[PDB]
């Protein structure tokens, strides 16, 4: 499970884990909430050394 | 004033930083927001200046706090406008 | 309050023209102000003007030139009967030759020069020159 | 500006030009109505009602998801109160002032402020009563103030 | 002198303590909840003193249940920041108030409790009708598990305090069992499937040493007590897991609860060396294609289940299938993040503080970690 | 039907009948019928532009107008190809009233509502033509010849929905009112 999309960018591995029957959706969870609306309000004085 | 300035078409925020009823068209300076933290796993929608405590149905039972203007949220992100 | 809208309006465009400006903002937009400025535009004292729309009452913006010297209001609104006319226009105008007293009649809002050809008296509103 | 203070000030709400839905929303006209009726049972008065919808529910206002105001909806049922909350809140204040005034007769400041709030009732009453929203025989007195606020 | 200093008496000396006056006072206190200027310590004490007065006057158990619900809900509201944990002194008082609420609710089978009861349907007084109390034990226990999870995200993993707060996990597991039995008799199928998921969530990672001890002693010959047999009829964690999961698969209307249940079921088979069952459930699910669109906490559960499948294949000597299952996770260089066990310090330089504060809340507690050195060694 | 689905508008007329027949046919067809629910028109009309092209007009009873606004794009897309070579727009028809303050005689019949007034209708008509932009602003300019040109500031999203209809919408309004309008997209969006 790669939330960053970085691990499978190589076209050689895109089909390595494709099921012969086509992956059914009966056990697939679909998130209906648009996570693009959630902003962590950093009450912004958090700091790190240069 | 340079005494010749345009007033038909104003700058995006250098002549829309003015008071909201001194603009050409009256706009609010407030917005909604779509939330959905964890303490209460539901897609809630809340107004920016809450004015009242917004309750939660999860483990938590508080989300907001009404101050003297906008409203201090909490430890839950959930942000959008959207559009307005 | 803002008892009379038209009376507050003209003083802005009067003040603005003196300082040297060519765009203004006048509110809150009465229909009465529109037909006034229409007549005042034909003769040539001001240019084309843009009516901004709001639900509240609107706002109007004007483009103007130095041709105008002063437009005033006369309030409260007296009647004229086309023999009272000559007495009014003497006091209110710099000359017989030019200057335009405005008024409203049942035949609509117009200058005094037009009203005399329709045989219509009515209620006087303002003037300009 | 202010009608019994010398002050002047702006803090008025300003509505957008638009007025669609806007798009993003739910609870068809009918859904909003039953959402309201529950609140009025609990003693939430029309001003409070619109707040508690606007803050935590998806409405912008209940005038663009209905063709009526918040008050007219309640009035069509017959469940509206017999006097406006505006009048009620004036009378509600002035009784406590009169209590404090009986407990302390040397608070001339309170006595002064009572004259304002008193006269402001009578002016408001003369709006409604001419418009046939109150009986044309109703008056404001100490006795009628006591009973009508309870 | 001015009277001092009895705590401000909730009722005047001479108001008769009627059920309607207690509900009116409860609603006055509840209308004070969440307001910017109320003390929250006083709100809990004022509700506890209202319990004492309700028990001194036997004013109907429906009122006692309604005020206990409001106490537990005010104990969660004590912390105004949903992202911080509860203090231990308030946590214990919450577990106590939940046990006392369950004791009263088990004594009285006649009471119906739920979200689906409107406030206008609150039968608090009529003995001839089912008592209907608006309050949901499930959403309070789901919130108890969220507060426990936050304690175990904010205590240090290497301090003795972690072992102390882990003792309370047994009380949490017992409360969830009490609430399971109660909802099997009275609950809706959508509340039952949610409690079954919470009971699964505290059992799927625990290795059943009792089932293993029962396999290490075959019953060759010593005679003791039929009483020691009734306490040995403790239903196997495996049979309980299979029953609860099969009920979810047959009754669940949500693809989420089903997806969490199948992943916990596969993890529990994999933990118990039952590789064939864990493999055949994983393949039958087709989650490999679909998990990319599931929520990140379900992706963390899937990644932990895939590591546990690789470790299960390794324990069965299937070195090739173990290597294949672990290859993508370890070759990423991001295994700690993909498993929800922390952030890598080398990525701290590239992220927004708000995203970091959301990723920190998505971390699993340390007692749910799979050692990264064990993963890399395997 | 196909001829009596245009009442108060005169049932016979060739072009209007040929619209109705294939219109209701689509609604009756099983290809789409899960969002089409056997509504009818009340008239129709075809009007040109100075762009050298024709465009069709669809009137509705107006309480039914609301339901048309539901689908409105899918439906119009299908009928853009089915009646092709012309542009397609919905509009609504009102029974506009003279004033009792006097343009025709009153009998103290009723008050005259201010949604049944003239000016409110000419505002409402504009709202439908460019409905998917959800009009952001309105401005007007007045000419030295006493003419008026009506600027309309539209939303800066949903641009290409209206951008190939942009001129042809203006010619519609001309025929209904008698007025000249222009459409613009503004400098900035708030």
């Amino acid at each position: 499970a790669d939330w960053t999309g970085a691990t499978y960018q190589d076209k050689r591995y895109t089909n390595k884990y494709s099921s012969q029957f086509g992956g059914g959706s009966q056990y697939a969870y679909f998130h209906e909430e648009d996570e693009t609306s959630f902003q962590l309000v950093d009450t912004a004085r958090t700091q790190k050394t240069a | 004033m340079p005494l010749a300035k345009d007033l038909l078409h104003p700058s995006p925020e250098e002549e829309k930083r003015k008071h909201k009823k001194k603009r050409l068209v009256q706009s609010p300076n407030s917005y909604f927001m779509d939330v959905k933290c964890p303490g209460c796993y539901k897609i809630t929608t809340v107004f920016s200046h809450a004015q009242t405590v917004v309750l939660c149905v999860g483990c938590s039972t508080v989300l907001c706090q009404p101050t003297g203007g906008k409203a201090r949220l909490t430890e839950g992100c959930s942000f959008r406008r959207k559009q307005h | 309050v803002r008892m009379n809208v038209l009376a507050d309006a003209l003083k802005s465009i009067n003040n603005a023209e003196k300082r040297g400006k060519r765009q203004v903002l006048i509110r809150p937009c009465s229909k009465v102000i529109v037909r006034f400025l229409t007549v005042m535009m034909k003769h040539g004292y001001i240019g084309e003007f843009e009516i901004i729309d709001d639900h509240r009452a609107g706002k109007i913006v004007v483009n103007l030139t130095g041709r105008l010297n002063k437009c005033g209001v006369i309030s409260p609104r007296f009647d004229v009967q086309l023999k009272d006319l000559e007495k009014w226009q003497n006091n209110l105008l710099p000359s017989r030759q030019f200057g335009f007293i405005v008024l409203t009649t049942s035949a609509g809002i117009m200058d005094h020069e037009e009203a005399r050809r329709k045989h219509t008296g009515g209620k006087i509103l303002g003037f300009f020159f | 500006g202010r009608m019994h203070a010398p002050g002047k000030g702006l803090s008025q709400s300003a509505l957008p030009y638009r007025r669609s839905v806007p798009t993003w929303l739910k609870l068809t006209s009918d859904d909003v109505k039953e959402q309201i009726y529950k609140l009025a049972k609990k003693g939430l008065t029309p001003s409070q009602i619109g707040v508690i919808l606007r803050d935590s529910h998806g409405v912008a206002q209940v005038r663009f998801v209905t063709g009526n105001k918040i008050l007219r909806i309640l009035k069509s049922k017959g469940l509206a109160p017999d006097l406006p909350e505006d009048l009620y809140h004036l009378i509600k204040k002035a009784v406590a002032v009169r209590k404090h005034l009986e407990r302390n007769r040397k608070d001339k400041d309170a006595k002064f402020r009572l004259i304002l709030i008193e006269s402001r009732i009578h002016r408001l009453a003369r709006y409604y009563k001419t418009k046939r929203v109150l009986p044309p025989n109703w008056k404001y007195e100490s006795s009628t103030a006591s009973a009508l606020v309870a | 002198v001015p009277l001092v200093k009895e705590k401000p008496k909730m009722f005047a000396k001479g108001t008769e303590i009627t059920h309607a006056v207690v509900i009116k006072k409860l609603n006055e206190i509840l209308q004070a909840r969440g307001k910017k200027g109320t003390d929250r310590a006083a709100q809990i004490e004022l509700l506890q003193l209202l319990v004492q007065i309700a028990s001194e006057n036997n004013l109907g158990e429906g009122v006692i249940v309604k005020i206990k619900f409001n106490i537990i809900a005010s104990l969660y509201d004590y912390n105004p920041n949903l992202a911080t944990y509860m203090k231990p002194e308030m946590w214990q008082k919450c577990l106590d108030c939940i046990n006392e609420l369950m004791d009263i609710l088990f004594a009285n089978p006649n009471i119906f409790v739920g979200e689906n009861i409107l406030e206008e349907s609150e039968n608090l007084q009529n003995v001839d009708q089912p008592l209907r109390v608006r309050g949901c034990i499930l959403t309070l226990v789901e919130r108890m598990d969220e507060e426990f999870t936050k304690i175990m995200q904010n205590t240090d993993p290497h301090s003795q305090e972690y072992v102390e707060h882990l003792k309370d996990e047994a009380q949490v597991c017992a409360i969830i069992e009490r609430v399971q039995r109660y909802l099997e008799e009275k609950g809706t199928t959508e509340e039952i499937c949610r409690v079954y998921l919470r009971r699964i969530l505290h059992t799927y990672y625990k290795f059943d040493y009792k089932a293993h001890q029962r396999q290490l002693t075959p019953p060759e010959g010593s005679s003791k007590s039929e009483q020691d047999q009734a306490e040995n009829e403790g239903e196997d964690s495996a049979v309980l897991m299979e029953r609860l999961c099969k009920y979810i698969y047959a009754k669940d209307r949500t693809d989420r609860i089903r997806t969490c249940a199948i992943l916990c079921h596969i993890y529990h088979h994999a933990l118990h060396s039952r590789w064939y069952q864990a493999r055949d459930l994983m393949l039958m699910s087709h989650l490999q294609d679909n998990i990319q669109h599931a929520d990140p906490p379900v992706q963390i559960l899937y990644n932990r289940t895939m590591v546990q499948l690789g470790i299960c294949a390794f324990r069965q000597g299937l070195t090739k299938d173990a290597h294949n299952a672990l290859l993508d996770i370890q070759s990423s260089g991001r295994a700690k993040e993909l498993l929800g066990q922390g952030l890598l310090l080398r990525s701290l330089q590239e992220r927004n503080q708000e995203q970091e504060k959301v990723e920190r809340r998505r971390q699993v507690p340390f007692h749910l970690h799979i050692n990264l050195e064990l993963l890399e060694c395997v | 039907s196909a001829k009596i689905v245009k009442p108060n508008g005169e049932k016979p007329d060739e072009f209007e009948s040929g619209i109705s027949q294939a219109l209701l046919e689509l609604e009756m067809n099983s290809d789409l019928k899960a969002q089409l629910r056997e509504l009818n028109i009340t008239a129709a009309k075809e009007i040109e532009v100075g762009g050298g092209r024709k465009a069709i007009i669809i009137f509705v009873p107006v309480p039914q107008l609301k339901s048309f606004q539901k689908i409105q794009v899918r439906l119009v897309r299908e009928l853009e190809k089915k009646f092709s070579g012309k542009h397609v727009v919905f509009i609504a028809q009102r029974r506009i009233l003279p004033k009792p303050t006097r343009k025709s005689r009153t009998k103290n019949k009723q008050k005259r509502p201010r949604s049944r007034t003239l000016t409110a209708v000419h505002d409402a008509i504009l709202e439908d033509l460019v409905f998917p932009s959800e009009i952001v602003g309105k401005r007007i300019r007045v000419k030295l010849d006493g003419s008026r040109l009506i600027k309309v500031h539209l939303d800066k999203a949903q641009q290409n929905n209206v951008e190939h209809k942009v001129e042809t919408f203006s010619g519609v309004y001309k025929k209904l009112t008698g007025k000249d309008v222009n459409f613009e997209f503004p400098e900035f969006q708030l």
